[PDB]
């Protein structure tokens, strides 16, 4: 039941640039729970008869989810998305579907990569196979981005895109940039013995040389354009035939005794 | 002193203390390996002496103290290990 | 036999150990034999090394 506006569809009209006030939006979240009690009444009491009402219910909570991550409210985006999760495949089908469900799916998928919750992305994909549930324009962008991470194809990764739609997609991509940056520092630490400043700016995706100086010393790298971490450790690992060891095949002492119990 | 804990020692300190040349200190040291007064090798690829075994000089009070504290550490080790061997293959052991 | 060996070894080491305490203070004689034995342990430095395993056991029960 959405009719009129002061807490019903008030949030919806706010999300537009008609009234582009965010200042009202902070207050709105407490009031929206009051209209939300009523909205909750319709799903799995009636189904089709209640259809119109569902559409409207979902639109306010979903459109406000996008508008309360331009207020940068983290707890709000997740609890709306969570609420609407069941609305995606509600019962048989309550049909609360909105255009905005299309963007939402895409926002959640970028959110999960920034948080580094790859397991959840995969779990969502298994629900997803018939991707004609809202089609692929905003869902195609997260899947390409996940592959690129996956591959090691860091150059391709979008840190240049997703800042360009400014509705709610920007919030996830800014944090993600820190995460990929860290990921490069680790790969390079084990991989290669030196790093230059000509080298560094591009690979870590630093903006400045000052950022380079900061990130390298923490790890312990910095000595100049020439350092030596990697090389020495890579060489050291084969041969423990002249040097005592017990590593692999477990703890030996247990190992011999266990082997004999089994047979 | 140094051999016991870790096997190898440099040969350069011993020649200078001798105050006699390098080509004649080796000679006496080889003779010492031969009789069995000391056992081990002289490696001139790095100019160090690797001692396998050292003689313990006899009737020294200090040495008795030294072996005692070591011995207690070994005793612990036996007990620690013994509980583990019985834990697995206990069904088989009875 | 292995477990029997550990409790047994442990007894031998106590004899030496209690003796040293007694020689150092209480003035029991210093014999070359006791000292020779102790020194060798440090010197030999045994190094753990590979080998001795087999996988045959399963095939035989399967056949039967």
């Amino acid at each position: 039941l959405q009719a009129a506006a002061g807490m019903y569809e008030q949030l919806k009209d706010e999300w537009n640039r008609k009234s582009p006030n965010l200042s009202k939006c902070g207050e709105e979240l407490g009031r929206l729970k009051l209209v939300l009690l009523e909205l909750n009444f319709l799903p799995t009491t009636g189904t089709k008869l209640t259809k119109q009402q569902l559409i409207l219910a979902r639109d306010i909570l979903e459109i406000g989810a996008q508008w309360s991550i331009l207020c940068k409210d983290i707890p709000s985006f997740e609890r709306y998305m969570a609420q609407l999760k069941c609305y995606y495949f509600d019962y048989k089908e309550q049909l609360p579907e909105s255009a905005y469900m299309h963007q939402l799916l895409g926002l959640n998928l970028l959110f999960l990569l920034s948080q580094n919750r790859v397991a959840e992305f995969h779990t969502e994909l298994e629900r997803l196979p018939a991707k004609d549930i809202q089609t692929n324009v905003y869902i195609k962008h997260p899947v390409s981005l996940e592959q690129y991470l996956m591959e090691g194809s860091y150059n391709k990764v979008f840190l240049a895109k997703g800042n360009i739609p400014a509705e709610s997609y920007t919030f996830f991509i800014d944090i993600l940039l820190d995460t990929i940056r860290d990921e490069i520092a680790g790969c390079i630490e084990k991989a290669y013995e030196k790093i230059l400043f000509a080298e560094a700016t591009r690979i870590l995706f630093f903006s400045t040389p000052k950022k380079m100086t900061d990130y390298a010393k923490k790890r312990g790298w910095l000595l100049g354009p020439n350092n030596y971490y990697s090389f020495a450790s890579q060489q050291q690992k084969p041969e423990d035939s002249t040097i005592p060891s017990t590593e692999l095949a477990r703890q030996v002492i247990e190992y011999a005794r266990q082997l004999e119990m089994i047979v | 002193t140094r051999p016991a804990n870790h096997r190898q020692l440099t040969f350069e300190e011993i020649a200078k203390s001798a105050k006699i040349t390098v080509n004649k200190v080796e000679l006496l040291v080889m003779k010492a390996l031969s009789v069995g007064l000391v056992r081990g090798s002289i490696d001139e690829v790095d100019k160090r002496v690797h001692m396998t075994w050292v003689q313990p000089r006899v009737l020294d009070l200090q040495q008795i103290k030294g072996m005692k504290d070591r011995l207690e550490l070994w005793c612990t080790d036996v007990k620690s290990m013994e509980l583990l061997v019985e834990h697995q293959a206990q069904d088989i052991l009875t | 036999n292995q477990v029997h060996g550990l409790k047994g070894l442990n007894s031998k080491l106590l004899d030496i150990r209690t003796y040293l305490e007694k020689v150092a203070s209480g003035k029991l004689p210093i014999n070359h034999h006791i000292i020779y034995q102790l020194q060798d342990v440090f010197n030999l430095l045994p190094d753990a090394s590979l080998q001795e395993f087999v996988k045959a056991f399963y095939l035989k029960t399967n056949d039967q």
